[PDB]
């Protein structure tokens, strides 16, 4: 972007700063937020097991077995090939499961089986 | 025209195929309360602290309405427990679905109708989670039904899929609304030229018209307004000095920056509350429309309905799903009667005393002869004993008529 | 009334309403159900009543030994739904809470 | 200084105005033309007066 | 605050006439323009019209 000579700062629709111009340099660098996202836990029966995966909601597999899905990225998951009825949905055609040497698993869901008449 | 002893029945049908447009899922919408309201200020989340659990459940509410969302799209779509596939031959009896059905050659599964439809609509601690199921698996449900009506009827619904032919399929509709299902093989050319060109007509109404997808686009208008309004918020000053939060924290102490900081998180915490509360107000009118769509698609597209206006104008044959972004689209095929003639009418015919009654249909008169005929289409019949029943007699029924009821039994005795 | 609050006139008034009801109630007694296919297309009244048997199972020629006992009847029924709701005020109050 | 919460408050009270009247034109205006019954009341005996 | 409560208490009973609508609307279109053979939909006992 390019400044006026008179403009320092960049207002965004609710007062919140995208872009700046510094004092010691004029260069004028754009703002945004570091990172943020909402943390989810993919867990089977505490009855069954106690392995857990861990989904970061909205985000690369950078800030944060790292397999990176569309619904964020997914830490402790193995990732499987075959398709399954959806037991825990965690977005995007993905779903979690815990099968087994029984560990938790993410695979895209199979929408049944297909057939033709 | 009334009459005492005047009809009108239809000599000619159209085919009629008509669009429904229904809104099936919202945009899935999570709010992050405490850093909307106090972003990474220590001071003000300890200041937050304080309302208990005002916070949570808000984040407990949009998380169940997105919930909601993924379970409306669900019950709408994934009606079908297999994966129905049209056979690589379309002998279909003249019909053509090549509009309706997906497309391989295309990127995405999808059909030119279901591109029309796609191509027609369009940092503050807020996020969108992707739905479930993406498009192409919504894709693949619709063709799944699709298959299954095409190929099977209704039978895919109620149990197995059972193939039948598409004309006989047709003749079973035909049968459904009151009409003899000689009619369609005695007209099957036309009606597969009729319903082909109310199907090609079909994507020309719609991508003209900027309004056709009205609906979708609505509720997509809505959730992108509330968003705004809810952003835009974050720059009133509710009282305070500065809307900015560091503003304040960098100018005053913690005695009165306190005060300050409490005048906004009363501020947007208002803010907050009526934003859920009006989300989920929507997502209960969201939810309606989707149990109506999943009704539609189980009585209109799994089966033939004979609710009137349910499955559009006219009597209902069949129809067919189309998926469309945040909601579903019926393509609704049915039987308009076109051509109609006024005939003279009687309840009843005199032959010996005896008062004769239809079995099926109704006594017309072209003038001078009696015939008798199907309710909603003109196929005149010579009066019979196998075509009609005997009961009471002619001092009872008023208004009856003397004619000559055929027997065919005579004649066969004779020779 | 005068701290902001007003009240808008709706779009249709009465008489149209009035006058939609009565299409609605004509196309039933002259064309049966044809009207809302498609084109009305006129059937005797007396007619039109054994297609209605006939849908509940009922054969034709039952209306039309009985039709004077079943007109009576719908005439008194329908004396009887004016005389009721005039004498018991409770009735209307589905719209009267609203 | 409370910002959109008296636009919000209008505009849904503006909804609910419009929604009333698709109420009403979505129970009342199914038929396209306007229907009459002739000035002959033979209706083979029923009263529809 | 009060107008606030007042919007959604409308926003609700809104909700609710809408349901009733949609319901009339139904009924006039199954039972009006056609004889439902849905029971109680229409009336005890057996739908004529
Ligand atoms: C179904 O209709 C489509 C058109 O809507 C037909 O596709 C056309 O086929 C002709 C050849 O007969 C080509 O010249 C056109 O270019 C095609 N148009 C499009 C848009 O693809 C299709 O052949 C029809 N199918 C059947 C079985 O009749
Ligand atoms: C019923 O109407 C259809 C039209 O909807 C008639 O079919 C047309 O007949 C004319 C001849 O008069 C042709 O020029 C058209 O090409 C036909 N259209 C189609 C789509 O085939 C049909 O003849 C009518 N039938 C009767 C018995 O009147
Ligand atoms: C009503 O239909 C009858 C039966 O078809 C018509 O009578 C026929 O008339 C045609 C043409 O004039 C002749 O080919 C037949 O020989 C006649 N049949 C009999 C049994 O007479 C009659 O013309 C029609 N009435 C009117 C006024 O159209
Ligand atoms: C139908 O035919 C019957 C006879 O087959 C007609 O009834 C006759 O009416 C005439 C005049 O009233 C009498 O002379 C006969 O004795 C009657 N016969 C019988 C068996 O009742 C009747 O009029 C004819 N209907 C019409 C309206 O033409
Ligand atoms: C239909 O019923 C109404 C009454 O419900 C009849 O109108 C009455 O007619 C008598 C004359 O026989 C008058 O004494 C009454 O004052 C009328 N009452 C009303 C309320 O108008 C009407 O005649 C009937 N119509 C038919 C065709 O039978
Ligand atoms: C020092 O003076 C001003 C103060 O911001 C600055 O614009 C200028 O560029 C500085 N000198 C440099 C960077 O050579
Ligand atoms: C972030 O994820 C995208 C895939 O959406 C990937 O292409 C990219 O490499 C990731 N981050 C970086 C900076 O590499
Ligand atoms: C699944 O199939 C794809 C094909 O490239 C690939 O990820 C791999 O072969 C399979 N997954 C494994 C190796 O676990
Ligand atoms: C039958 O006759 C009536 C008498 O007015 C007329 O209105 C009606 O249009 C006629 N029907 C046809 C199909 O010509
Ligand atoms: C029909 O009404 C006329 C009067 O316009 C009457 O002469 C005739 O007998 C009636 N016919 C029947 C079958 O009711």
């Amino acid at each position: 972007k390019k400044f006026l000579p008179f403009q320092q700062f960049g207002r965004d629709i609710a007062d919140t700063t995208d872009a700046v111009r510094d004092p010691q340099t004029l260069e004028i660098l754009d703002i945004t937020p570091c990172s943020f996202g909402g943390v989810s836990v993919i867990t089977p029966g505490t009855n069954t097991s106690n392995q857990v995966a861990v989904l970061y909601q909205g985000v690369n597999c950078t800030e944060v077995n790292v397999f990176q899905t569309r619904a964020g990225c997914l830490i402790g998951a193995e990732h499987v090939n075959n398709s399954y009825e959806c037991d825990i949905p965690i977005g995007a055609g993905i779903c979690a499961s815990y099968q087994t040497s029984q560990s938790i698993i993410a695979y895209t869901m199979s929408l049944g089986a297909e057939n033709s008449v | 025209a009334y009459s005492n002893n005047s009809i009108a029945i239809p000599t000619n049908f159209t085919i009629s195929v008509t669009t429904e447009i229904l809104p099936v899922s919202m945009t899935k919408t999570s709010v992050d309360c405490t850093m909307y309201i106090c972003g990474d200020s220590t001071e003000c989340s300890n200041l937050l602290l304080q309302y208990g659990s005002f916070c949570t459940q808000l984040n407990r509410a949009l998380t169940g309405i997105a919930v909601e969302q993924d379970k409306n799209t669900q019950e709408v779509f994934a009606q079908v427990k297999q994966i129905y596939k049209t056979p690589p031959i379309k002998d279909f009896g003249g019909f053509n679905f090549s509009q309706i059905l997906p497309d391989p050659s295309k990127p995405s599964k999808r059909s030119p109708i279901e591109d029309l439809l796609f191509n027609k609509v369009t940092f503050n601690g807020l996020t969108v989670l992707p739905p479930l199921l993406t498009d192409e698996m919504i894709a693949q449900y619709t063709s799944a039904l699709l298959a299954g009506t095409i190929t099977s009827g209704w039978t895919f619904g109620a149990g197995p899929a059972l193939q039948i032919p598409f004309p006989m399929q047709m003749a079973y509709r035909f049968n459904g609304i009151g009409v003899t299902q000689n009619v369609l093989y005695e007209n099957q050319k036309l009606i597969a030229n009729q319903f082909n060109s109310a199907i090609g007509k079909i994507q020309d109404s719609l991508s003209s018209t900027p309004s056709a997808l009205g609906k979708l686009q609505d509720v997509v208008n809505q959730n992108a307004q509330a968003l705004n309004t809810l952003v835009k918020q974050l720059s009133s000053n509710f009282g305070a000095i500065s809307s900015v939060l560091n503003d304040i924290l960098s100018r005053l102490d913690p005695p009165e920056a306190e005060v300050q900081i409490d005048r906004l998180i009363t501020g947007r915490l208002q803010s907050l509350q009526t934003y859920v509360t009006q989300q989920l107000i929507r997502a209960a009118e969201i939810r309606a429309s989707a149990n109506l769509a999943a009704t539609k698609m189980s009585e209109c597209v799994l089966g033939q309905s004979k609710r009137v206006d349910f499955c559009g104008k006219g009597y209902h044959l069949m129809s067919f799903p189309q998926s469309a972004p945040h909601g579903v689209v019926f393509l609704h095929v049915t039987y308009v009667p076109a051509q109609e003639k006024n005939f003279t009418t009687a309840p009843a015919i005199c032959h010996d005393g005896k008062a004769h009654f239809p079995r099926e249909g109704v006594f017309v008169s072209n003038g001078t002869h009696w015939f008798v005929t199907q309710r909603n289409f003109y196929e005149p019949q010579i009066i019979t004993t196998d075509n009609t029943f005997v009961s009471g007699n002619c001092d009872v029924v008023i208004g009856i008529v003397n004619n000559t009821v055929y027997d065919p039994l005579q004649p066969e005795l004779d020779s | 009334k005068f701290n902001g609050l007003t009240v808008l006139p709706p779009l249709l008034t009465d008489e149209m309403i009035a006058q939609y009801t009565s299409a609605l109630l004509a196309g039933t007694i002259t064309s049966g159900w044809t009207f809302g296919a498609g084109p009305a297309l006129q059937i005797p009244f007396p007619m039109q009543m054994a297609y209605r048997f006939n849908g509940i199972g009922v054969t034709q020629n039952v209306l039309y030994e009985n039709q004077k006992l079943i007109a009576n009847q719908f005439n008194s029924a329908i004396g009887k739904i004016q005389d009721s709701l005039s004498s018991t005020p409770s009735a209307l109050g589905k719209l009267q809470d609203v």
